[PDB]
């Protein structure tokens, strides 16, 4: 019977994701390379113990696209291993410092991390919740509702 | 009820209902009962007699244990050949009743309780034995354990009464031991029946029931039962124990305690699904709480007054 | 309850706040009808990202959220067989009643326990802080609330096990 | 499907019916009434229903019947019914039997649900049907089980305590478009038997000594203006009852035009209430005129009566009369427009041995045919889609 | 909405639940003429019900269907119902649930005829009868307390503590405000005045109600006034001839305190309050102490209050704080606590209904109203 | 960090292990409500737990599931874990493995119901089952002495050195603190105060812990006492009421010395402590005798170290010195020994897990605890 036949996903395209958020104007292959230039600069940050300069560091690009799951889940790791490695007493001097899009960013990540806890520590990733939140106030969670969705 | 009845109530009522009838109508009644038991009632030649017939998958066993000779015992001369379908049967006449409304009840009664009669000559099988046992115990106290020993297994009833359940039980000189070999198979009857069965041993081990028969339980089987045919030790049976001593089958007690035991699973099943009742009212008291959580987020505004019929109301 | 759930249940309550910025939004796909959106999902630019807050992998919760409805799910604690059958249970009888708490769904999304749907209309004649604050009471006391449960039980298989082996 | 015997439950608002599929009864007949209580806590087990809950009005238990107008409105006191039922009385375990349920055909999708969660998982039931109630009462109307007693087409008017439906089956189909239900039943009726014996302030007036006169004294009469009438040209018209009341002493009381006025209410129910209006004459013409008009003759040829509440002495006979009057009335406008006689339709009422529980025994018959298994809903389908299974209305027509 | 309905031993009290005070406030009098009605026609009644009776009442025998808080004529209290009703609300009955309220310790017959006739006269759709003092406590915003109740036909003292009662300290004394009128009328004919009849016990109530106090200490108040004029006031009579009263002012009320003056053994409404805390568990003694009510009519006097803080101080251990509480509005509290209860959301569930009366009788509200 | 509870007879001490002192101290108390509930909307619950028991008690019947160290009512005894997780400590049972605490010479069974439900009640990780006086060395910073704890249900000796027990000479005694108390209720009564209900125990159990003492020598206080009014004190009732006592504020105690005065045929403390250091190896007897440990609640009477020390001065050999060791802490020396114990790094493989729980049922329990 006809009352179930989709007409509309060919009668009316609805708009795509990219007609909302701007393409990415750099390639897969150009973000992964930027990307694995600063993941062995984050380790290293943790074994010299200044995890702190290695967020800082990190967190100075972040890849994006729906064609780099394993360098965006490369990037999270070393993200989730980094706020790991930093003591809780350094949270709220280095929040404050931050800027609004590193806050975005952080928030972000945080909430990527927070979505798979067989491999990520939810218990860090709550903590640093709390306190940029607390420090940045509710508009950086909002900023993460309205985000792009493939970051 | 915190308690089953021991007896079929349809075939008590039925039967008092028709030993005082002064006009008894035809009947053509099959009747279920735990454990797969089945009975028919029915008046096939006269509405003056009632043959009721019991049909039970276990009673070829029970016959190797002397079923015959106790419902002989038991019902007398209404015993009547078997049912097509059936195992045993009974036939009561309306004008050959007993004289007195009290034996006319003991009588209905006593063929009401039949599912528990027919099961109960292993039972009376091993406290007969164990008088035997006792008395040649009591002769020579240094002969005994070699008595128990071999009374343990050439003694050994097992009855594969249903699917899931195995009852095993023997005689030794100072006790009647019966273990349950016993399973539930709907998964939330084996979830909410390990409680069950947990709490019910752990039940035994507190000062109040020290009177009890002793309980035991295990999820491998008694030692003495571990070699009897379709008792399995993987296959997820539980095995409850009970050890009744001899002040458990006294005289004043035998009848009593064998009808309370042959129920220790049914109560157990009955109760694992009315715990389901209990839980739902638990659960719903509990949601009337988090409705007064989200009653405070309703902003207070007077409604209009209305009537009991909800028709609107002009006055104060 | 609040020690060990309290970092979690904040982050929820941050996020649930700020996913409940609601507004009027009649359909573009339908003329002259309203529709929660995060319900229907036919036109994406009014869906905001769905985010996950999570304590462990037992315990999660999903929020959905668009112009004028969010669709709040949880995942709760189920550490054995029994709670698996009282969680269940207890939701449904709590489902069972979602006319009268007007931000229950019927019926949770796949994968999770219970789920609340708050639209634009409870935002408009419900006092919305009032309503974040029912979802993390109701977070903070579940837990709580079924281990009673499982203690009644108990105490329950107790009555019948004492009823029963005191009349040999 | 297991071999065991299906078990047949009929739950009505005044009566449950209770027994297994192919007996020449239902073992038990008893009100669907619970009495309840009102440092384990144990006081949803010491609930009684039936007979035996009304025995302990005296012992400080709150009585109840968890259906009222059809239709189950307390699921606590309605699955604590069920579970006395399935462990007392009937004595059976789920897990071995197929079930045979009953409700309305008005009856909210919230409740078909509701009994499907309780039957497959508070009691583990082996599967479950819930039959349309009247379509029962069709098959009990038969002369025997052959295949050629069989009359597939009629209109059932049921009667029970809690409500009256009338519903048009043809060809064995349930026409749920042309379903009308009445509001009004049995209970109705001894609300106002005692509503009369209370304006006449007589010496008792409880519950059961209005229901005793409906079952004894009360019958239908042609017209109430004559019968007030005779109730003045005949004296021996007003009878007297002898009750005994709740603490036990003997009482007589007059009884008088509540014998003819209290089963009017089905043939004017003006009298019973403000919310409905048409009489069951009417009602039953406005079922078979709402029909396909090939099904019509075969309808008022086997207007088939079902539920206590028909029993009334003169009745069927009343049903029949006033039927066949607004039947030849609608004929004969259309003789009158065309200058030729029809063949007419004969309009027949039917009462029966089965009668007053014609749904248990239709049900009986129903669960005792051998595809019976299939068209319940078994629990390897509630083990999938859950509740939702049972949901969808059987009698009307869906969307979707 | 319900309505409900403080029937009295004395004022029928009656109005809506949730309304800040009863809207129909009347005598609990049915009258009837006692002499030779000789004027055809002229409007005439074979009897008269509350202010009716009591502006007619110089031609009419007043008696109240109620007294000590027991329904002592059905007949009449159908008449005085019906009056609320119909004359004095302006309702019909089947449309609304009624609250109604009795005094502890009455006989169950009470209750089981005050529901048939709602239930079989009134066609109500549903009722139930409320404690009276438990009703004056949701009237004091409070969920313990002591509460002291004394109408026209009945005292009470009900202590509740976090809103459970404790029903065998509750104590019922039947001295009320007619036993003060009665003794009014005995003590007034030793000045020179008589009042004899049912029109004149009247009089003597509007006399009690303006004149009577109590006095803080009374032997030196019967000192003071047996040595000077100036307790002395006076009162206007229908017929214009004018009473002068002195010491009758606080002899009357102080029988509240000694009642062996109206010939009563027992102990008086301080002692009697007393008595029922220390009939209380120990723990809950101080909280009562603190949560001392005052209700009713006869609660009204001057300087009770005062009188009765003054006399538990007495009694209790002076090491906790005794307080009174005795709000302006303690004429209706036990209505003003009705219409609270009456508008509770949880209330609605509490109500026998007429189905549930029709197939249970009137022994439903032994068994639903406690 | 893991849990750590004392589930004493009278008291529960729970906290996690490092911290110095209980995060929760509260009665091991179940109250039900006696009463019936007049009041609508009332806070009514099915039953109290703890403090919110103890302060609602005068409607409550009060219940302790443990009684004499053994746990007689299970389901109060869930309710009162129930309320340490989710009330007190407001923690998911879940989450820290938990040290709980136990009598010697107790019931097998109280210990593997304990373990069965901490396992698949509470769904505890892990979890462990101590000796209280053990811990009370731990508390104490010894490795060798002898404990007497004394609680609410029982009293034990546990003589330890350089680490072993000797288990042969482990003493219970089942008097403690809740016997003094019901001795010193039928000791009020020879005075003229009747204290009878489960709330006015709890009243008795105050009058016990702010007057009672231990007199050094006892017949020099009766004579002292029955001599003049200088030994008596007054205490002051919830309900204001003063009690006045005298030879019974020490007489009470004494019960310890000599367990005749409640009718049991046993040693007092004194004697059994010096039997057990005579059950005891000869060359550990002297090093014992120097480490006598006194610990819980029953142990806190003014003057008891004194007169421990002179009683146990008498019965052992005058050669050498006799010590004991009674803190100010005392009454959590359990609790904080206990903190110790599952804080050493050497004890985190000492704690049953769940995953060898359920390979080996409750019956673990006999083979990782002593
Ligand atoms: N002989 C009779 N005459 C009239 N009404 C009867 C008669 N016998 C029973 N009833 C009435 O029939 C009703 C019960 O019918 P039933 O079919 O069992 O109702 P239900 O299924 O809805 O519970 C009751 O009102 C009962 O009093
Ligand atoms: N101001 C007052 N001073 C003294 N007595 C009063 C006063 N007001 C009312 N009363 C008395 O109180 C009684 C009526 O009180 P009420 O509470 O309405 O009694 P009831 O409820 O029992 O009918 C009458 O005896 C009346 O005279
Ligand atoms: N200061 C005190 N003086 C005398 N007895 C005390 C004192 N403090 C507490 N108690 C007694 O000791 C009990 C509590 O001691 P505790 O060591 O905590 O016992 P438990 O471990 O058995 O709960 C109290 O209930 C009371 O009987
Ligand atoms: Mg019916
Ligand atoms: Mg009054
Ligand atoms: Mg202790």
């Amino acid at each position: 019977t006809f009352r179930t036949l989709d007409v509309d996903s060919i009668t009316e395209p609805v708009l795509t994701e990219q007609d909302i958020f701007p393409i990415r104007n750099e390639t897969a292959e150009q973000v992964q390379a930027a990307v694995s230039q600063l993941i062995p600069q984050a380790r290293s940050a943790i074994q010299t113990g200044n995890a702190l300069q290695g967020l800082k560091t990190l967190l100075s690009y972040v890849p994006y696209g729906n064609d780099v799951q394993e360098v965006r889940t490369q990037y999270l790791n070393a993200f989730v291993d980094v706020l790991s490695n930093i003591r809780a007493a350094d949270i709220p001097a280095f929040v404050k410092e931050c800027s609004t899009e590193e806050i975005d960013n952080i928030v972000n990540f945080i909430y990527r991390g927070l979505a798979n806890p067989q491999a990520y520590n939810s218990s860090v990733l709550l903590n640093w919740h709390e306190k940029v939140v607390e420090i940045s106030g509710i508009g950086c969670i909002v900023r993460v509702l309205n985000s792009r969705p493939d970051l | 009820m915190l308690s089953l009845d021991y007896n079929n109530i349809f075939i008590y009522e039925l039967l008092t209902e028709r030993f005082s009838s002064e006009n008894p109508s035809s009947i053509d009644q099959v009747v279920t009962d735990f454990d797969g038991v089945t009975f028919h009632i029915s008046t096939p030649e006269e509405k003056t007699k009632i043959l009721i017939s019991l049909s039970m998958k276990c009673y070829p066993e029970l016959v190797n244990y002397g079923t015959l000779d106790l419902l002989k015992q038991i019902y007398g001369a209404y015993v009547h050949e078997p049912e097509m379908g059936y195992n045993f049967s009974i036939l009561i006449d309306l004008q050959q009743l007993p004289a007195t409304d009290e034996e006319k009840e003991q009588l209905a009664m006593s063929i009401s309780m039949l599912k528990r009669n027919v099961l109960a000559a292993p039972f009376h099988r091993a406290f007969t034995k164990q008088a035997e046992l006792a008395d040649l115990a009591r002769k020579d106290p240094e002969n005994a354990p070699m008595l128990d020993k071999q009374a343990t297994s050439q003694e050994l009833m097992a009855i594969h009464y249903r699917d899931e359940e195995t009852i095993v039980l023997w005689p030794e000189h100072d006790r009647v031991t019966v273990v349950f070999s016993t399973k539930f198979r709907e998964e939330t009857d084996r979830i909410f029946g390990k409680v069950f069965l947990q709490e019910f041993v752990d039940a035994r081990r507190r000062p109040a029931i020290q009177t009890a028969p002793q309980v035991l339980f295990s999820y491998d089987p008694p030692l003495e039962i571990r070699d009897i045919q379709g008792i399995q030790k993987g296959d997820d049976f539980g095995f409850v124990t009970f050890v009744l001593f001899e002040r458990h089958f006294t005289p004043q007690n035998r009848e009593d305690c064998i009808s309370h035991i042959q129920v220790f699973r049914n109560t157990l099943h009955f109760h694992i699904k009315a715990s389901k009742a209990y839980m739902h009212q638990r659960m719903r008291k509990r949601v009337a709480d988090f409705q007064k959580v989200l009653n405070r987020a309703k902003p207070d505004v007077e409604l209009e007054r209305k009537t009991a019929t909800g028709r609107s109301f002009v006055r104060a | 309850m609040s020690n060990t759930l309290r970092p979690y249940l904040n982050a929820v309550r941050s996020t649930l706040t700020a996913s409940l910025a609601l507004e009027e939004f009649s359909s573009e796909i339908v003329e002259r009808q309203s529709q929660p959106e995060v319900e229907v999902g036919r036109s994406p630019e009014i869906l905001l990202k769905p985010l996950v807050v999570s304590r462990n992998e037992q315990e999660q919760c999903l929020i959905e959220s668009s112009v004028n409805s969010v669709r709040f799910s949880i995942r709760i604690k189920q550490v054995d067989e029994i709670e698996r059958i009282l969680v269940r249970k207890f939701m449904q009888f709590l489902m069972g009643r979602a006319e009268s708490f007007f931000i229950l769904r019927r019926k949770p999304v796949q994968g999770y326990d219970i789920s609340f749907l708050i639209t634009n209309y409870h935002t408009e004649e419900m006092l919305k802080h009032k309503l974040v604050d029912f979802i993390i009471e109701f977070m903070e006391e579940v837990d709580a609330e079924i281990s009673e449960m499982k203690l009644f039980l108990n105490g329950r298989a107790r009555l019948v096990a004492e009823t029963y082996l005191s009349c040999f | 499907a297991s071999f065991n015997v299906p078990i047949i439950m009929d739950n009505g608002t005044g009566y449950s019916k209770l027994g297994y599929a192919g007996n020449d009864a239902p073992s038990y007949v008893f009100p669907t009434v619970i009495a309840t209580r009102s440092k384990r806590a144990t006081e949803d087990l010491d609930f009684f229903i039936g007979n035996d809950a009304l025995k302990k009005a005296s012992a400080g238990y709150s009585l109840d019947y968890p259906i009222r107008h059809g239709q189950i409105e307390n699921w606590d006191h309605m699955e604590r019914f069920w579970q006395q039922s399935l462990f007392k009385y009937l004595r059976c375990e789920p897990e071995d039997h197929y079930f045979l349920l009953t409700e309305p055909p008005l009856n909210p999708p919230e409740n078909r649900e509701n009994t499907a969660e309780i039957m497959f998982e508070s009691f583990n039931c082996a599967g479950l049907y819930i039959a349309v109630q009247a379509v029962l009462a069709l098959a009990a109307s038969w002369t025997s089980s052959k295949v050629t007693d069989r009359s597939l087409t009629g209109t059932v008017v049921d009667s029970g305590d809690g409500v009256t439906h009338i519903i048009p089956v043809a060809e064995g189909y349930v026409i749920g478009s042309s379903i009308k239900t009445m509001p009004l039943a049995g209970r109705d009726v001894t609300y106002f038997v005692q509503s009369l014996l209370r304006d006449r302030n007589e010496p008792d007036s409880s519950l059961k000594t209005a229901e005793r006169i409906k079952e004894e004294c009360c019958y239908v009469c042609p017209d109430i203006v004559k019968e007030f009438s005779r109730f003045d040209r005949e004296p021996d018209r007003y009878l007297k009852y002898a009750s005994e009341s709740i603490t036990g002493h003997s009482t007589t009381i007059d009884v008088g035009f509540e014998r003819f006025l209290a089963p009017e209410i089905f043939f004017n129910p003006e009298i019973a209430s403000s919310d409905f209006l048409t009489p069951l004459p009417e009602l039953v013409d406005n079922v078979v005129q709402s029909s396909p008009i090939d099904v019509r003759k075969g309808l008022y040829k086997n207007i088939v009566l079902s539920g206590g509440s028909t029993l009334f002495k003169n009745f069927g006979n009343r049903l029949q009369r006033d039927l066949k009057r607004i039947v030849d009335e609608r004929i004969h406008r259309s003789e009158m427009l065309s200058g030729a006689k029809s063949g007419g339709v004969d309009v027949n009422v039917i009462s029966h041995k089965r009668q007053r529980n014609a749904v248990w025994f239709g049900g009986s018959l129903l669960a005792q045919t051998p595809e019976f298994g299939s068209y319940c809903h078994t629990k390897a389908d509630y083990e999938e889609y859950g509740a939702s299974i049972a949901r969808r209305y059987q009698i009307f027509g869906n969307s979707l | 909405t319900a309505l409900v309905c403080d029937n009295g031993s004395g004022l029928v009290k009656a109005g809506f639940a949730g309304d800040d005070a009863p809207r129909a406030v009347f005598p609990s009098i049915v009258g009837r003429p006692r002499h030779q009605g000789v004027m055809v026609g002229m409007g005439q009644k074979d009897s008269y019900v509350g202010d009716e009776a009591q502006s007619k009442r110089g031609i009419l025998t007043l008696k109240y269907p109620i007294e000590h808080g027991i329904i002592t004529n059905w007949d009449d209290m159908e008449k005085i119902w019906h009056h609320t009703f119909y004359n004095e609300l302006r309702v019909a009955p089947e449309e609304h649930p009624t609250l109604l309220t009795e005094a502890p310790l009455n006989p169950k017959a009470n209750r089981e005829k005050m529901t048939q006739i709602m239930f079989e006269t009134f066609n109500v759709p549903a009722m139930y009868v409320a404690i009276q003092a438990v009703l004056s406590l949701y009237a004091s915003g409070r969920t313990t307390g002591i509460v002291l109740d004394s109408g026209d036909g009945v005292t009470h003292n009900v202590p509740i503590y976090e809103g459970y009662a404790l029903p065998h300290a509750i104590m019922r004394l039947d001295l009320a405000g007619r036993d003060l009128t009665d003794y009014l009328m005995k003590i007034l004919t030793e000045r020179g005045y008589s009042f004899v009849t049912t029109a004149e016990r009247e009089i003597v109530r509007d006399i009690k109600e303006k004149l009577c106090y109590v006095a803080l200490d009374f032997e030196n108040e019967m000192a003071t006034a047996a040595s000077s004029s100036s307790l002395e006031k006076s009162y206007e009579l229908p017929d214009g001839q004018v009473i002068t009263i002195g010491n009758e002012r606080f002899r009357c009320p102080e029988t509240l305190f000694q009642p062996s003056f109206i010939g009563m053994e027992s102990a008086g409404i301080h002692e009697t309050t007393y008595n029922s805390i220390m009939k209380c568990d120990i723990d809950i003694r101080k909280d009562l102490y603190a949560n001392n009510v005052m209700s009713g009519g006869t609660t009204m006097y001057p300087g009770i209050a005062d009188r009765m803080q003054k006399e538990i101080t007495a009694l209790a251990p002076s090491t906790m704080k005794i307080k009174i509480i005795a709000p302006p509005e303690r004429k209706y509290s036990v209505w003003i606590g009705g219409s609270i209860l009456a508008s509770l959301s949880t209330f609605q569930q509490m109500w026998i209904t007429k189905q549930e009366y029709d197939e249970a009788g009137p022994s439903i509200v032994h068994r639903k109203c406690f």
